């Protein structure tokens, strides 16, 4: 026996999407000294309408499971990849596997504009805080 | 209490079995072929529109040298994957071994075969000459494109709870807490991601 339905609540639902573009996210394992694929998605900064707080959201196609959860503040910048570009390295506290864990994150997009669109809309968020 | 079932997977050895369970696990890519020993139990969570379900997936060796006790890792199975290469007809060949000897043990489990690696354009083995059991269930899935890499989870959840039109559901993404650091601790991760920033991303120059 299983509940015939179940509602899905996001955690959204009070915050405002101020990015969401598909993208690939990497994680970087400091134990094999590599960089690993995490997810591919829709990654989103939102932003909370009252406290005005901003995260970043991402989960992975078809599974739908979270592969990116931690707040941006002020402090935190986007590094580039000399070697690599349209990708934004930085590091973060992340939740997504429902526990803190710091780690090194990189996100790839396709077209530049997008990852440009990237960068400007997380240093305004970031700070409008 | 939450909604468990065993699954057993099955298959010959460099097929993407493990390369399959990781990627649902953690999302890497596993380019290596590193040789399961016996037996491997990983949990699998998906949250569906009838509330979660977790996956116990026994990763079992495909090598013979390495089975230790197959046979017995069956036992109380409630549903399986059998998996192959479709750019090697031999793991296509075993397939019915694998049913065999997973049917004597369950009886009458749902099972999904699963031909991986179409994203590899040298295909050997073509899904007209699989495709019809009512427990059977075949997909094409790359480990590496994620092609349909969901399916078999979604089709063995739907059978073992009775729901054709049961969905995967987004995963709540409850407020996470912001973390404040001394400028030590924080520098300490800024060198660390200078270090990371040497090293490249690893689908560099793969289709993407
Ligand atoms: N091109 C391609 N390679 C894949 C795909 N899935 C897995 N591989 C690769 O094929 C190999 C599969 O290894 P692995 O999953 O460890 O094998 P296994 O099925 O667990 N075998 P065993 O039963 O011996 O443990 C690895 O080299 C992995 O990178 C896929 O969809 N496409
Ligand atoms: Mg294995």
């Amino acid at each position: 026996p299983l509940p015939d339905l179940v509602e899905v609540s996001s955690g959204e639902e009070n915050e405002q999407v101020v990015f969401s573009h598909r993208a690939k996210l990497y994680r970087y394992d400091k134990d094999v000294g590599q960089w690993k694929e995490r997810g591919i998605g829709d990654i989103k900064i939102l932003q909370n309408y009252d406290n005005k707080q901003v995260r970043i959201v991402m989960r992975r196609d078809q599974v739908l499971k979270l592969c990116a959860n931690h707040r941006i503040t002020p402090d935190m910048t986007l590094q580039n990849m000399k070697g690599t570009e349209r990708v934004w390295l930085w590091t973060a506290c992340d939740f997504a596997d429902g526990e803190r864990k710091v780690e090194h994150l990189a996100v790839r997009f396709k077209l530049q504009d997008v990852a440009d669109s990237f960068k400007k809309i997380f240093d305004e968020a970031k700070t409008a805080q | 209490p939450q909604v468990q079932f065993k699954l057993v997977l099955v298959g010959d050895g460099g097929t993407g079995k493990t390369t399959f369970v990781k990627r649902h696990l953690t999302g890497e890519f596993e380019k290596k072929y590193v040789a399961t020993l016996g037996v491997e139990v990983h949990p699998l969570v998906f949250h569906t529109n009838r509330g979660p379900i977790k996956f116990n997936v026994w990763d079992t060796a495909g090598q013979e040298k390495f089975g230790g006790l197959r046979d017995g890792y069956y036992i109380q199975a409630q549903c399986a994957i059998i998996m192959f290469d479709v750019t090697s007809r031999v793991t296509y060949k075993n397939v019915p071994n694998w049913h065999r000897d997973l049917v004597r043990v369950c009886e009458n489990i749902p099972i999904v075969l699963c031909g991986n690696k179409v994203d590899i354009k040298d295909r050997k083995v073509k899904a007209k000459s699989i495709v019809r059991k009512k427990n059977l269930q075949y997909y094409d899935i790359s480990a590496k494109s994620n092609y349909n890499f969901e399916k078999p989870f979604l089709w063995l959840a739907r059978k073992l709870i009775g729901d054709p039109n049961l969905e995967f559901v987004a995963m709540p993404a409850l407020a996470p807490p912001e973390v404040v650091m001394d400028p030590a601790l924080a520098a300490q991760y800024e060198h660390d991601l200078e270090v990371a920033q040497t090293t490249a991303l690893p689908d560099e120059d793969d289709d993407l």
